[PDB]
């Protein structure tokens, strides 16, 4: 009576490791297995199977080795503790714009040379966000000298967020779920599984996610616990939103020898006038866009209640604007002409560029940014947001942001690692 | 037909006659040290099942038909259920508690077989 | 005799008798790291192999006898032609192209003959 | 009744009963190698024995009686005393100068009854 | 008649790499699997066999590990070259007893400050033992100034000898010899299995054996050869002799940041009074101990002879005094008052304190011991001796000590580690 069967389809829940894939990079290189080109996807019939984004291990996976790959880029590259040493500053007032008057600070410093035994006199533009007033009025510090050690990030290195794909190892098995209008958690029909996940691209960003993949329907809201306050709420959008942005100043860069075999690329002078960095967003575009969000938010909480949308609360720059690494500069743009509404040409968002940059929560670990000549102009899709809900007949959304995980949570939601367990017994009418 | 884990939602009956689909899916230092551990985890797993068939007198087959009666406390059902009904996610949660109880019987008959049939040699 | 590899100019027949010779021969963190890989794939290598032989009923066999005819396309000779004047070498050459055909229905055929066997029970 | 290694102490006929027992017990970045290098060579050891006993003729059995006749130069005892007064340990002492000779003969006579066996088919 | 048996209980000695298991630490900390909550012993009736905790590769092993993840606990800490540099010392004379003075120097130099530009007067106290006078006479360097670099521990990674689990690989399996008054060598019956060791604690000492285990029935005598005086003798106590230890200053730390991102923890003035550290043993406790050590080392000398107990021989500070480390602070005590009798309230022994220590025997890696704040004390276990015979009617016992090892051994004595092989063949009357 008891058959003993070797190679049943049956799974359970399991964490392991999963490694890379991919088709001079920051994160992916190298140490990246090639992709299959002709990928399967095998549609499981009758299949029902619990999914739970908030609980999904391959988040913290990814968070953990896009961090790990940052440093190791990092690692052989030039430190710039020389570089922090007294600043003699001025204001840049050649030519500059009404709106930017303050932001740019020529600096004169004594730098070493390549021979222990001489110094010298060199100057270099920064941003006033990098620097800080000491004491002897013209006297600065790089923000960073009081609390870390700074590294230039080597200029051959790109931030291009090059797409990377997540595959199991043999005897585990990814399961998609392709449920149209998935929420995130509970059972799914129309599971199949998968060899590894679809490109993934590592954008970092704050407030609103860029460059993601689209809801196939509508607009989708997605929360842990909708009605606890504390919680982020994600929006995934079914149509992009296009934003422009640029930095229009043709910066040149300088080459200054430090020491035998290092350089520090400074911000040299400015070709042309001085102006602002900004994003422009259509603003049909995004109105016709947040029509869509609110829609979708009275299902939760009422459609005869009031919807509000307001700016960011109070915090450090990087929590309370929208940053993004775009053309190789750090920028900080003010979205608060983005959420400003109640209820429901273009819309100009001005930006602040920083060149010392902290990396995610960390401290104690900075780099430098060199400088990029020329001008820069990016375009990118909006494809989601990040909220907060501000609390009785009116609820107010904020943005929010600064937990990165809550950007690959967003693209990872689809996907869950299980565990094949191919031996099983069963009743059947024999004996050996 | 269908690829791996394809005959998840059919019957019991219907799968196992794709047990080979899936038998055969389951085969910067320290980046190096991960994908090592990976593997090294899908051979020792793969061996362990190997070596428990062995011992059950199973080594070498998919299908094995054993010595060992069904107690039907383990579940009572008809074959029909079973073979018919049933898909092997949900049998595999039925008889969860009694997995280890079954599996203690297989090693015990086959000690007993191994040794009889010595003696008749 | 001769040692790993030694019957390798021989013929076919003459060579098939000396299996377990090339049997036996299958089995600074960065330095580490290239012997374990080199030793992790040796027993990969080794156990897809083993798990082929097993899906075609061969398990613990050198030489498996099965239940597939031969097809004259794949090669239309004569056993004398295949066993005293061909070497390894050139057999394996000569059918390259119908490997896949054969490991298939290899396959193919134990899973009917496993099926019949419990139906037997 | 006992765990690993607990037969030990018994003599042989009393032991050989828990076979199946110690089978079963078989199975940063430098800390990382010297355990990898630990697991790894687990699963080899591991292989090299069931390779020997696949060639031997004895795959998937704990318990393998063979066609190679004992040669009393290696020990000149009774059953009585080898299985009943003697243990493991004690043998292994023993015949270790004979090991080898005894593996080579179990060798051959697998290849001459597995070509036997292709004859009759 | 040839029968092949797989799983057949025999072993061989083998040496093999074991795995650390255990229940901010500068040993184990994450690189340690887990230990089994219901831990494995299985008696082996009618088994005999062979130890020699003389030629144990445990102890070579276990020494050689911690070793390494002690360097690997220093490896991310600041390093101090900016500290050695000529400094200014008085003496501290402010309320010291006479046993201290010229203990403690009050030292002042010019250190760096972040900023590379400018340097700054600090001042703190160091040991005598940490200085060297130089040419003017107030004028001092840290004794490794002229042998080796010299790293700063990190104030968050402890000292606490944390006990680790060795464990065998699948393959292998570790015997215990259970035979009470088994002597290190030779033959023992009573022989268990076991998954893992006991829990070792990697306590570091010389000539006195703290916190380890106790003999069961006796006081035991153990050596690789009683006869030959070049080698040492170990004691293992049947109970425990308490030792309580202190350091009664109540120092204060203070924090001199010496660039961008790195402090150096100096200490700053004591409050109250100058008094020297210290460590007590019960004289009673001592003297009954003492007593059952004689008692047995007549049983290898001559119950007639005379056996007199003298205190250590010339050599450096580390071999000579009993050195440990309690509360983060190391300590030199010297032992005279123990071991000054001939045969057979408390006894107080004087001891010095250092900051600078260099670890076992190694030359090229110094590390700087921050200061701990606050007023030290320390409870602990006396369970053993490291004893040196100086050698006709008498036999001179002195302190010894130096080679870790020694330390070692003395818990690991009882495991060995075999290999299992499986194989094997027998007559039997069959077949195929
Ligand atoms: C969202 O997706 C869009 C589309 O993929 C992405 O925009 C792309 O950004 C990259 C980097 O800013 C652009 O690539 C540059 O294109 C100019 C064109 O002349 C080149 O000159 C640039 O070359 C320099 O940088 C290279 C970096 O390795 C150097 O190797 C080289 O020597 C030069 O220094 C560079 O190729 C790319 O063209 C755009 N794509 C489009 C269609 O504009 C956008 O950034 C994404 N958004 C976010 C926030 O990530
Ligand atoms: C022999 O064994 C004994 C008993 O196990 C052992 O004594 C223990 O020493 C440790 C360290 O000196 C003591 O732990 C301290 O207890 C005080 C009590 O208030 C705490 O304040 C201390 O906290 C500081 O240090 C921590 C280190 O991680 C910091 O994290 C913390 O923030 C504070 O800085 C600390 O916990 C322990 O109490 C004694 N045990 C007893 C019973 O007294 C002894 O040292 C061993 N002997 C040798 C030589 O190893
Ligand atoms: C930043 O300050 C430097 C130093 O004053 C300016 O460069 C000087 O410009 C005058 C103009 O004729 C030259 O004569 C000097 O020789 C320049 N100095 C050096 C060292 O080259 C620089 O233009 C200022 N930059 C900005 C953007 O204001
Ligand atoms: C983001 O842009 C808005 C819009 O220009 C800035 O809003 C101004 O903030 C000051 C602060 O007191 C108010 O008095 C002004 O009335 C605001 N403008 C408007 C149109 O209301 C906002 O400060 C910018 N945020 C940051 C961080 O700079
Ligand atoms: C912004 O979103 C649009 C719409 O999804 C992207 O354009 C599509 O890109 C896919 C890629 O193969 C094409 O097949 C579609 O035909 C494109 N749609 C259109 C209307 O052209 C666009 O590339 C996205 N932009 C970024 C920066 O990713
Ligand atoms: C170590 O030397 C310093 C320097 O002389 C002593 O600190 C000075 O104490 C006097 C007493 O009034 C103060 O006026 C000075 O301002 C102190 N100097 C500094 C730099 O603070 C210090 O007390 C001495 N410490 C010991 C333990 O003797
Ligand atoms: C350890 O303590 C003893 C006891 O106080 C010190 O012994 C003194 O050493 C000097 C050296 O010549 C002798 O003249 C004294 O007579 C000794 N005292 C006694 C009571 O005999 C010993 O020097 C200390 N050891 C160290 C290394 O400081
Ligand atoms: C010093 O030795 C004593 C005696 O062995 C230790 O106290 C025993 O600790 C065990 C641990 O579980 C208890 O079960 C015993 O009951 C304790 N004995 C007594 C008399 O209380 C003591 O902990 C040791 N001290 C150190 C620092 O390890
Ligand atoms: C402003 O721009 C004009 C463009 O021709 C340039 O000539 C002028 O020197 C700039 N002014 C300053 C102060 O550099
Ligand atoms: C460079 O060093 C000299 C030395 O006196 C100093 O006067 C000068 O101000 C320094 N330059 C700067 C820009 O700090
Ligand atoms: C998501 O769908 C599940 C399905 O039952 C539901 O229980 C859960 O509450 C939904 N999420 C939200 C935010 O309501
Ligand atoms: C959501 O948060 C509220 C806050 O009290 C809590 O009561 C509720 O149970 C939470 N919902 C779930 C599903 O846990
Ligand atoms: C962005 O640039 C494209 C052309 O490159 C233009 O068609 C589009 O309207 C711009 N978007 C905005 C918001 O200006
Ligand atoms: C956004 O769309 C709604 C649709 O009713 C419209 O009433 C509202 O004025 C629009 N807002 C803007 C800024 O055009
Ligand atoms: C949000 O808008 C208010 C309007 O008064 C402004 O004061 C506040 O600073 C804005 N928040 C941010 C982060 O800019
Ligand atoms: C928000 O909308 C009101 C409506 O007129 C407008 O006056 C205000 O300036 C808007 N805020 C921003 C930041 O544009
Ligand atoms: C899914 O259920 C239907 C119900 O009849 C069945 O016909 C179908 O074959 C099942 N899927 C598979 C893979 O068998
Ligand atoms: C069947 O199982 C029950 C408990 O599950 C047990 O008591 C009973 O004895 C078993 N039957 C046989 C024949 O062993
Ligand atoms: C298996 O154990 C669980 C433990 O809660 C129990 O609920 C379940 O009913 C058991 N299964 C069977 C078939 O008895
Ligand atoms: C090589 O060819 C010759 C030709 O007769 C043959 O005799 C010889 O045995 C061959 N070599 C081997 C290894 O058989
Ligand atoms: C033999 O192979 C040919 C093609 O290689 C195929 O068409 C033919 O049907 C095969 N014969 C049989 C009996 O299958
Ligand atoms: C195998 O494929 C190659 C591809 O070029 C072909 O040339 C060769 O003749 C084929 N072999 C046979 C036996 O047909
Ligand atoms: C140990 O020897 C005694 C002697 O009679 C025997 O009875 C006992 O069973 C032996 N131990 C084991 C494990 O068999
Ligand atoms: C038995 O072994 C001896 C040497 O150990 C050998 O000379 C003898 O020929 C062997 N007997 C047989 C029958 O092979
Ligand atoms: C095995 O070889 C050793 C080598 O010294 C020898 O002493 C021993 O007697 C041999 N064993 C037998 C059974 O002859
Ligand atoms: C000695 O201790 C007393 C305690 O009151 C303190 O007031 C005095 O200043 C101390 N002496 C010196 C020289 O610091
Ligand atoms: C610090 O540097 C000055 C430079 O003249 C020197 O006079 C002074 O003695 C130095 N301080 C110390 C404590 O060495
Ligand atoms: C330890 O016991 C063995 C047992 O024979 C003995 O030979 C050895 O000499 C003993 N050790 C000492 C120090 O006497
Ligand atoms: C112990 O050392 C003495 C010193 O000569 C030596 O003669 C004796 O043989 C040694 N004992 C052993 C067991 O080696
Ligand atoms: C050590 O301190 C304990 C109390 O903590 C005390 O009972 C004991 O006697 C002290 N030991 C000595 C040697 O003073
Ligand atoms: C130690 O104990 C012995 C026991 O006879 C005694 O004679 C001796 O005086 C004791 N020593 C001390 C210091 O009490
Ligand atoms: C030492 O004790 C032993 C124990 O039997 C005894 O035989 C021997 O004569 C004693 N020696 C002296 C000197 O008393
Ligand atoms: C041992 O005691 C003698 C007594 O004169 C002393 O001179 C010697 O220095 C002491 N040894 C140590 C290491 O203190
Ligand atoms: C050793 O004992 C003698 C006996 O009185 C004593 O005078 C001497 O001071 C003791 N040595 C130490 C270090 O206490």
């Amino acid at each position: 009576w008891v058959t003993v069967y070797y190679g049943v389809p049956v799974w359970k829940d399991a964490e392991t490791t999963l490694f890379c894939a991919s088709d001079h990079n920051v994160w992916a290189t190298h140490a990246c297995v090639p992709t299959d080109p002709n990928p399967q996807e095998i549609h499981l019939e009758n299949v029902t199977e619990e999914f739970n984004m908030w609980k999904n291990n391959m988040v913290e996976q990814m968070h953990t080795d896009i961090i790990s790959l940052w440093d190791q880029s990092l690692k052989p590259c030039v430190k710039l503790t020389p570089l922090c040493v007294t600043l003699q500053c001025t204001n840049v007032t050649n030519n500059i714009t009404d709106d930017m008057r303050g932001e740019l600070k020529n600096c004169s410093f004594n730098m070493t040379t390549e021979l222990r035994d001489k110094k010298q006199k060199v100057y270099s533009l920064f941003y006033r966000l990098d620097v800080v007033q000491i004491n002897s009025n013209k006297e600065y510090r790089l923000i960073n000298c009081n609390t870390s050690a700074i590294t230039q990030a080597c200029p051959k290195v790109s931030f291009e967020p090059i797409p990377i794909h997540y595959c199991a190892p043999a005897g585990f098995a990814i399961l998609k779920c392709k449920d149209k209008k998935f929420n995130g958690t509970g059972p799914c029909p129309s599971v199949s599984t998968v060899q590894c996940t679809h490109g993934i691209k590592p954008v970092v960003s704050t407030q609103l996610l860029l460059n993601g993949s689209l809801a196939e329907e509508e607009v989708m809201i997605r929360s842990e616990n909708i009605t606890n306050n504390a919680k982020n709420i994600l929006v995934q959008f079914n149509t992009p939103v296009q934003i422009n942005c640029t930095r229009p100043n043709n910066n040149t860069r300088k080459s200054i020898r430090i020491g035998p075999g290092q350089a520090f690329y400074a911000t040299g002078d400015i070709i042309g006038d001085i102006r602002q960095a900004h994003c422009n967003v259509s603003k049909a575009t995004w109105n016709e866009t947040l029509g869509k969000v609110v829609k979708q938010l009275r299902k939760h909480f009422g459609n005869n209640t009031i919807i509000r949308f307001a700016n960011s609360s109070g915090g450090d720059l990087e929590v309370t604007t929208h940053s993004f690494n775009c053309g190789g500069e750090f920028f900080y743009c003010n979205t608060s002409g983005l959420f400003n509404s109640t209820w429901i040409d273009s819309i100009t968002l001005p930006c602040r560029i920083k060149q010392i940059i902290n990396m995610w929560q960390r401290i104690g670990q900075a780099m430098y940014a060199p400088p990029i000549q020329g001008v820069i102009r990016c375009v990118s899709n909006i494809t989601g947001l990040i909220l907060t809900r501000d609390g009785s007949t009116t609820e107010t959304f904020r943005p929010g942001g600064g937990d990165m995980r809550d950007n690959w949570r967003s693209e990872l939601y689809k996907y869950k690692v299980v565990k094949i367990e191919p031996l099983g017994v069963a009743p059947t009418r024999c004996k050996r | 037909f269908l690829g791996f884990l394809g005959a998840a939602g059919s019957t019991m009956g219907a799968a196992s006659m794709t047990l080979t689909v899936q038998a055969r899916n389951l085969l910067l230092t320290v980046w190096g040290i991960k994908q090592l551990q990976a593997r090294v985890l899908a051979v020792e797993r793969y061996l362990r099942d190997q070596q428990l068939l062995g011992i059950w007198g199973c080594s070498g087959k998919l299908i094995c038909c054993t010595n060992v009666p069904w107690n039907s406390s383990w579940s009572n059902r008809n074959l029909s259920e079973i073979w018919d009904n049933m898909t092997w996610l949900q049998w595999d949660k039925e008889i969860s508690n009694y997995t280890q109880i079954i599996y203690g019987l297989l090693e015990e008959s086959q000690n007993q077989q191994e040794k009889n049939e010595q003696d008749l040699l």
